[PDB]
């Protein structure tokens, strides 16, 4: 379609690695519900 | 073994380098020119987690050393344990992260035996 610029400054920079820590434990194990 | 490749840290893209033959080996991220620099001493690192080739993500985590024997409890007496800090690096290829982690993994296993 059309390219765009993603924005993610709703806090800072270190606030996305706290929720992306719940992201990393599901990748090495990977379970389907 | 390559020790150096290409990594992103804090949304600023740069190049990653491993520091051996030095005082305890350190994983040094620098900016694409190298005006910005971050350093990970592996004698202070316990674990490392990287994004699989099946994962939508391109990243590499570095887990720091924490003292978990200082187990804390809340007002009711519930176990609240302080967690280690992890250092992430974004990548473009899985063949690099697995080669950086490979070296790293071989560095921490030296500080894991402590001789």
């Amino acid at each position: 379609g059309s390219p765009g610029y993603p924005n993610g400054l709703l806090s800072g920079d270190e606030d996305f690695s706290s929720i992306a820590d719940m992201d990393f434990s599901a990748l090495l194990s990977q379970i389907s519900s | 073994p390559s020790h150096s490749g290409a990594a992103i840290f804090e949304k600023v893209s740069g190049i990653i380098a491993i520091n051996e033959d030095v005082s305890p080996a350190e994983l040094t991220w620098r900016s694409t020119d190298g005006d910005k620099v971050h350093t990970v001493v592996l004698s202070t690192i316990d674990k490392l987690q990287a994004t699989p080739a099946s994962s939508e993500k391109m990243m590499l985590r570095l887990i720091g050393k924490v003292d978990e024997s200082k187990k804390r409890k809340d007002n009711e007496g519930n176990e609240v344990v302080p967690k280690p800090q992890r250092h992430m690096f974004s990548f473009n290829n899985r063949t690099v992260m697995d080669n950086i982690k490979m070296t790293l993994q071989q560095i921490i296993s030296r500080y894991k035996d402590a001789d």
